[PDB]
């Protein structure tokens, strides 16, 4: 791990860190459901918000496709069924 | 010293369940090694002997031969299927930074799509049959050396048991170097680690030791997509098929569609959409060459970030290839869909996986 | 395109459930009665009978027929009854002699066939419940053409195969056109996989069984996971004016 | 016998459910006579796909 | 809660691996290979009970002596 | 892995259609005393002989 | 950098023409898998049609299957007599101290073999099927599972197509495991290094640049191993086989004499040298795990010099491992050699490699 | 046989032989004048004879 890129990376880059404080509980003193459904309603608004967001011109796009394809599909039945193959 | 097993590697703490798909793909490799081994060991490749020897001698006289063969054709399915998902992410989180994980990928994935397009030749089947003769007749149209290259592909002028014997012993081999690539693959990854949802760099205190939290994680997106794959293993088998296949080859009669199984759709598509078949392959080519990144190698090129722009343009290009496929399979009996696959496939030629920072520039 | 066959609710595709074997029984005989000498089914032996049948029906049927043996100590060519081991009797002798008694067309083997069609089961029967429409307009017939609109094309050299009351069942059942095609119809999807109930089981069990590893994987991926979900930061400010 | 079941569901479903492609098809009956080369097989098959949706069913339940 | 019983549990089964290692031997055998497998195979042999193959064969039989019988 | 490992190797079972012709039985009732009677076997022609 | 090519890696000045088997055995590992590449795109493993198409298919219709095939078998001979040179000449050396290089060369000999027993097979003649049947009969002594595993090695009670299946699937898979091996053995010796004719501890001004000299002295030595090579492929084509393998078998009749390919003598002299059956298993499987260098793991243990003496009682190895394989197959016919084939493996059986400084201690 | 003998000469020893031809119309069996293509008679029909 030591002679690796991002080990390069973030020795050329990070200075040689100072004041930094972390605390960490150990799994037995943590419960699994602590935080299950904040996080779930929290996630679930913002995938909902982002995807409304990033999905509108395929929505869009697609709409085009769709009207396209009724357009085709309905004339080729009209060619079929008129013998005009 | 255990401990020295924890910390022999670190990861970032932004790995959501979306990076398992490695880990799936992996799975869906070993269950095709598996099977294609227990498979071979019962196959015999020949015109007179194949298609029988599938259905007469594996999947009847074996007590699971079936098993055996439906974990195979369902296992194939299913490695595109999360290699797509794969590559769908790579491009979502702008992955193409770590550039030799991406080359080996590419070259994965071609080796992959040469795979399975040769296993499926070894089905003797109309269908098996007809494929061959479609690609060879794409082969015959290279400029000068095309037909004896043909030749030297099929040794002889029609498909016969010799080219099913080198068919076969191509699939046998393939997928081990397969093996080799991603073995590189895995290595290269470690020596630049894994993106995240977000990029960051991270000294060791805001890293975490990648066993066994990220193996156990890894077993549980395992089981769960190991679900859904049998679902379609005991009551989907044939799904992801079409059913011409169960017709043996017929070198004298051609089906009313010819069409390739649902992961290279979208390469055939590029061929129906381009009419000079000399330009067709040309393209291919360069779309194959184009996916990769070996171009600049001595002119400074470095990558930036990634945006909701090019997200929402992604899922455009999942919707244009898609729309592809459908349609080029369409177009034999209706020709006014011609139209939108042509629209289709330009809009996929057009789509931008790298920001060119030489956009912008002046002149002398 | 031709005619697309209806779905139809089956037994076989049902919750829990699988092959009916009195639909296959009784298809059997009908194979046994109708169409013996004109379809083959060249990967089904007379063992495979012993799953609906007993096991000394199935060595009398066997030995109803004759198979080919080793030659004479002169080497002249023998013949000899059927065993168990025997896969079951040809129609004919080579290609050509079966176009030859079918009026230039060639009756397939019928051993794999509803996976050799699209929408196999519903497609067999919509094939053999077809035959006695009317002729459409501007459609020349000959004398061995028929008009069923669920054949590629419209025209089939297969002559009408059922009728009612041709096949006196063993059970009692009445044997009327669409009764009798049901049960070809099961006893060849039972041909083409014989190994449908099996797989559904498998099925189940090996879904049970993933579904309780991946419970327990998830429970404990989330519990080694609460070390870092809940890790806290702390920087120790400068001296700022 | 259900032979006869069957015939009886077959022309209540197109008269009841497929009128307007029955019309269709007698109406591209009269284009081709004279015609050369010209066929009804399209138009009877799809006469005949969206009659069995209706009578097939029904008859399949009559039967053990 | 089940203080005790946690203290218990956790010193007779969990705390050794000579004794773990038994446990999901017998877990694995009698409530995955013998409770979850061979209970669906017997609820699934029961459902589809009046199509069985076993019935069918015994009709037969019984059938075919009566066919006999003429 | 238990199942599995032994579902993999039964693949490398012998074949039902091996274990068909394995078993066979003669009559015996047929053959009088001081008599030899040659049959077919797994290939191989048999004497059995009325010792 | 051309200059730094050249300082990748050096070693020593005393490497005689002798260190170059290990480069000839590698050209004897391409050539093998080239021309078996080549043999298996046109081969059916089946009982019924195994022996015609290698004998009337790929021999009579190809242009050159005839040299392909002489190629294959003369490589396997050739690669034989080179590891053997090679395994002498790293015992006369003391190579033993390369332990990790030694260990996977041993696992590497083990796989050759078996690589080597198995193509044998493939060629479904008189002396393929019962050579099968007897080392078949061997597995049969195991206790309490020897009928068993015997049935599933087999696929029934007799060899037939699907036991010749599983040993072409075994014969094509095998190679590129060893390839894998060779890579790691290489790998070794470059972390090591090479011993030379006498060893030292050289510093940097002490070495010599590997690339060109070395390579260039590799490809010297080659070229006259492929002379030697050469002139059996094309004089002397079937020098090291059977005649009774250009017969195709026949499981009722049993052929006057059953001997394996000269390469296997040795061990099939183990097994005639020990009346037990369960005794010649345990002393085949000892023989072969003895050959390793795996105990004492944790015990400290270290190599010392080798000497004149220690050389002298190698060559009496060679003479004894000869004179065994040559009275192996003598005593079919002539009884009274059972002593001196008794007496060479009794010899062979106590030979030492590693002389062990515990040979000297006290007592407490 | 076209190594030590010319072609016209190979032509006429294939042709003085008989060798088994395609079943005809009404299947049977047919029975044709050899050629370059075609293996060597063989003498018997199969090994008991
Ligand atoms: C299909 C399979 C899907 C994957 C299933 C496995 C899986 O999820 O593994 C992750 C899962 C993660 O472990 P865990 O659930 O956190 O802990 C389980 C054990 O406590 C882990 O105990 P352990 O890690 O101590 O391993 C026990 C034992 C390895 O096991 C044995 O030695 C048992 C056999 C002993 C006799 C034969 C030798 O370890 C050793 O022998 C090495 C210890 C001494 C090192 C040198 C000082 O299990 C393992 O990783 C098992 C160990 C794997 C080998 C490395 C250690
Ligand atoms: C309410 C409560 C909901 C539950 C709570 C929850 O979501 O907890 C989060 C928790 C995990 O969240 P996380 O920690 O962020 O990790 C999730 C992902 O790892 C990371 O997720 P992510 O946020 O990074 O996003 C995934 C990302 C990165 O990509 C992936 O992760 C891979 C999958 C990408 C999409 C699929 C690509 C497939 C390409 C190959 C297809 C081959 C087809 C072959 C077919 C063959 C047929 C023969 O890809 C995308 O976001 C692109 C997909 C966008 C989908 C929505 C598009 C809407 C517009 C549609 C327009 C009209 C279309 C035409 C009609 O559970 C879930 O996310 C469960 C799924 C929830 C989905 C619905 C969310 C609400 C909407
Ligand atoms: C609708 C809910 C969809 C899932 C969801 O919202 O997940 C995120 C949501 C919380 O999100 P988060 O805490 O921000 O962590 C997001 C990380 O991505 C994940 O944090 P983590 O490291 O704690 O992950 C634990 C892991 C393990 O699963 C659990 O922890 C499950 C819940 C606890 C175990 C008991 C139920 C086991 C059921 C397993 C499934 C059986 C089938 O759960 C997941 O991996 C999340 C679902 C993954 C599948 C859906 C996305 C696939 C994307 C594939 C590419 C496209 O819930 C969980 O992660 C489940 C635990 C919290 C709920 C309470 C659980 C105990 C009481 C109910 C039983
Ligand atoms: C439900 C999820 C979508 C897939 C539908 C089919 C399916 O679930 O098949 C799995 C099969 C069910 O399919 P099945 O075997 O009952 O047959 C398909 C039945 N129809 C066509 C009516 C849907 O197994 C299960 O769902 C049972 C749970 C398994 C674990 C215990
Ligand atoms: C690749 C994955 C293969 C998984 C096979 C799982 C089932 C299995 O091992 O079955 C045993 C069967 C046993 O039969 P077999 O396939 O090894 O070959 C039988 C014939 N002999 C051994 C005489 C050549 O398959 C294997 O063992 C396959 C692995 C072989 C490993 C190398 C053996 C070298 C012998 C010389
Ligand atoms: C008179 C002999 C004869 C009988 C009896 C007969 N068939 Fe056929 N069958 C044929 C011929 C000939 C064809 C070929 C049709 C073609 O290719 O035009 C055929 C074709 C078929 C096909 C192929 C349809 C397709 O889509 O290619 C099926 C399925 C079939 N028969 C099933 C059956 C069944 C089930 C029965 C018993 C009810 C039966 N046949 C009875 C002669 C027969
Ligand atoms: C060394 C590994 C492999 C071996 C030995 C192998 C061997 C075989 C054999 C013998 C067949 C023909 C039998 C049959 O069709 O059921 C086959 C079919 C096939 N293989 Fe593989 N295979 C291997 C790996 C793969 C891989 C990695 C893939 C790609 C996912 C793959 C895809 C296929 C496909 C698509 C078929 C045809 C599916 C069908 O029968 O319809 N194989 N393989
Ligand atoms: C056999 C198919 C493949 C397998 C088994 C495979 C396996 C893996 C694995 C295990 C990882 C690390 C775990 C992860 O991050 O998901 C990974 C990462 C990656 N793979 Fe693949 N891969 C395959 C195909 C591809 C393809 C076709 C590409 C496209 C070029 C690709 C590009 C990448 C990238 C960019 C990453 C790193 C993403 C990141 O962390 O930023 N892989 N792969
Ligand atoms: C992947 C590489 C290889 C493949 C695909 C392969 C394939 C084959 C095939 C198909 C045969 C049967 C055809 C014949 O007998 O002429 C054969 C024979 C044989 N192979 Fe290989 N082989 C490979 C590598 C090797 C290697 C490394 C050895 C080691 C010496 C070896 C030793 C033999 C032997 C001794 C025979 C039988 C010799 C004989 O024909 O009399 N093969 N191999
Ligand atoms: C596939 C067969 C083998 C190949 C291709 C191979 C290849 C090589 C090569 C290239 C070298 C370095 C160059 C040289 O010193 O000649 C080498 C060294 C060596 N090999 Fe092998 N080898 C093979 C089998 C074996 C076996 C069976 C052994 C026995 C243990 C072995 C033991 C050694 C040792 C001890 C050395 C280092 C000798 C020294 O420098 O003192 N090799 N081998």
């Amino acid at each position: 791990e030591g002679h690796s890129a991002y080990v390069a990376l973030e020795q050329r880059v990070n200075t040689r860190q100072k004041g930094i404080i972390q605390r960490h509980l150990s799994p037995y003193d943590v419960d699994i459901r602590g935080n299950g459904f904040r996080q779930i309603y929290r996630l679930g608004m913002q995938k909902i918000r982002y995807f409304g967001l990033i999905g509108t011109p395929c929505l869009l796009v697609a709409g085009a496709y769709r009207g396209i394809w009724v357009f085709c599909e309905r004339l080729e039945d009209e060619r079929y069924w008129s013998n005009a193959l | 010293n255990k401990i020295s097993l924890y910390r022999s590697y670190s990861t970032t703490i932004l790995l959501s369940p979306a990076y398992s798909l490695g880990f799936c793909a992996s799975i869906f490799i070993v269950i095709q090694i598996i099977s294609g081994y227990i498979l071979a060991s019962n196959y015999i490749a020949s015109t007179n002997e194949s298609f029988n020897i599938i259905h007469n001698v594996i999947m009847r006289e074996l007590d699971t031969g079936w098993l055996i063969r439906f974990n195979h054709i369902n296992g194939c399915a299913f490695l595109f299927i999360v290699i797509y998902m794969h590559i769908y992410r790579s491009l979502y989180h702008n992955s193409i930074t770590k550039t030799s994980v991406w080359i080996v990928g590419i070259i994965m994935y071609i080796l992959i799509c040469g795979i399975a397009f040769t296993g499926y030749s070894l089905v003797y089947g109309q269908m098996s049959l007809w494929a061959i003769v479609v690609i060879c007749s794409l082969v015959t149209a290279i400029p000068f050396i095309g037909n004896k290259l043909l030749i030297l592909i099929w040794g002889g002028n029609i498909v016969s048991s010799v080219t099913l014997q080198r068919i076969f012993c191509i699939h046998y081999l393939l997928p081990l170097l397969l093996i080799l690539f991603i073995i590189i693959h895995l290595y290269n990854l470690h020596n630049v680690n894994s993106t995240g949802d977000n990029y960051f760099i991270n000294n060791r205190y805001d890293r975490i030791n990648f066993y066994p939290l990220l193996l156990i994680r890894d077993v549980f997106i395992g089981s769960n997509i190991l679900i859904i794959y049998n679902i379609f293993v005991y009551y989907y088998s044939d799904l992801f098929g079409h059913p011409d296949n169960y017709v043996p080859a017929n070198p004298l009669v051609t089906p009313s569609e010819i069409m390739p199984e649902f992961y290279l759709l979208p390469f055939y598509a590029l061929i129906r959409a381009i009419p000079h078949k000399v330009l067709g392959i040309i393209i291919m080519v360069l779309f194959l060459l184009s996916l990769t990144n070996l171009y600049p190698i001595y002119f400074i090129r470095f990558y930036n970030n990634i945006n909701i722009l090019q997200r929402s343009l992604l899922l455009l290009l999942l919707l244009d290839l898609v729309i592809a496929s459908k349609l080029c399979l369409l177009i034999n009996h209706y020709e006014s869909f011609y139209l939108l696959l042509i629209l289709s496939i330009l809009c996929v030629l057009s789509h931008h996986i790298y920001n060119t920072s030489f956009n912008f520039s002046n002149s002398i | 395109v031709d005619s697309h066959p209806p779905a139809l609710p089956w037994p076989h595709f049902q919750w829990f459930q699988g092959l009916d074997w009195r639909s296959v029984r009784r298809g059997k005989e009908v194979y046994e009665q109708v169409f013996a000498p004109c379809h083959s089914l060249s990967f089904i032996k007379y063992r495979h009978f012993e799953a609906f049948m007993s096991k000394e029906e199935v060595k009398n049927m066997a030995a109803s027929f004759e198979v080919d043996d080793d030659p004479d100590e002169k080497g002249e060519a023998r013949k000899r009854p059927g065993k168990r081991f025997d896969t079951v009797v040809q129609p004919y002798k080579n290609e050509q002699e079966a176009r030859y008694a079918n009026n230039g067309a060639l009756p397939p083997d019928l051993s794999v066939i509803t996976n050799a069609r699209h929408g196999g089961v519903d497609y067999i029967y919509a094939l053999l419940t077809g035959y006695g429409r009317p002729v459409p307009g501007g459609v020349q017939l000959s004398t061995t053409q028929w008009y069923n609109p669920y054949f590629h094309g419209g025209i089939i050299g297969m002559p009408p195969p059922l009728t009612d009351d041709m096949i006196e069942y063993e059970d009692g059942t009445p044997a009327s056109v669409p009764q009798m095609a049901k049960d070809v119809t099961c006893f060849l999807e039972w041909c083409s996989n014989p190994w449908w109930d099996e797989r559904k089981l498998l099925g189940y069990k090996t879904i049970a069984t993933l579904a309780v590893i991946a419970v327990s994987s998830g429970y404990y991926n989330r519990f080694l996971s609460g070390l870092w979900r809940s890790r806290r930061l702390a920087f120790r400010p400068f001296n700022y004016s | 016998s259900v032979s006869e079941l069957k015939l009886k569901f077959e022309e209540e479903c197109a008269h009841h459910h497929c009128h307007d492609i029955v019309k269709k098809v007698e109406v591209c009956e009269e284009s081709i006579k004279g015609k050369e080369g010209k066929n009804c097989l399209f138009q009877h098959a799809r006469l005949w796909e969206c009659v069995d949706h209706c009578a097939s069913p029904k008859v399949f339940a009559l039967l053990k | 809660m089940l203080a005790n019983f946690s203290r218990f549990f956790y010193k007779t089964f969990l705390q050794s691996n000579a004794t773990l290692i038994p446990l999901t031997l017998v877990f694995t055998y009698x409530x995955x290979x013998x409770x979850x497998x061979x209970x669906x195979x017997x609820x699934x042999x029961x459902x589809x009970x009046x199509x069985x193959x076993x019935x069918x064969x015994x009709x037969x039989x019984x059938x075919x002596x009566x066919x006999x019988x003429x | 892995t238990r199942v599995t490992v032994v579902y993999l190797m039964s693949q490398f079972m012998p074949s039902k259609s091996s274990l068909a012709l394995a078993n066979i039985e003669v009559d015996i009732g047929d053959i009088p005393e001081g008599k030899t009677v040659t049959i077919m076997w797994q290939g191989k022609p048999v004497f059995l002989r009325k010792r």
